[PDB]
């Protein structure tokens, strides 16, 4: 006879529990990745401040030297 | 009441430095420091007399 009939050694196993990776870095990690990027970006801000000061000094200085014959 | 005096317009009959702003702008460091005595003059003049007709020379 011919019927629907599971194989001579059966279905092989099947995950049925659940499975999570657990994956990132731990949290000192990323606290520091945070602090270092905040303090390089506080230093580039800083000379470039600087230098956009010195910049508007120059061109103060500039219109001061301009004013008498305006 | 009072009465105004105003000068002459012969007298700002004077030829001018007929450039633009960015002209002056490139020369104003040299303008500023070999000119600094007239302009220098004029400023302190207009600053202790406040009346543009006695600060025309």
């Amino acid at each position: 006879v011919k019927q629907d009939m599971p194989p001579v050694g059966g279905y092989g196993p099947i995950d049925y529990k659940r499975n999570l990776p657990r994956r990132g870095l731990s949290g000192y990690s990323m606290f520091a990745v945070g602090i270092g990027a905040l303090l390089f970006g506080y230093w580039s801000m800083m000379r470039w401040n600087r230098e956009r000061r010195r910049l508007q000094i120059e061109d103060f200085e500039a219109r001061i030297a301009l004013m008498p014959l305006l | 009441p009072g009465i105004v005096e105003l000068p002459s317009l012969e007298d700002l009959k004077v030829q001018e430095v007929k450039v633009s702003s960015s002209v002056l702008k490139a020369a104003a460091h040299h303008y500023g420091a070999q000119c600094d005595k007239p302009n220098k003059e004029f400023m302190l003049c207009r600053w202790e007399e406040k009346d543009p007709r006695r600060c025309l020379e």
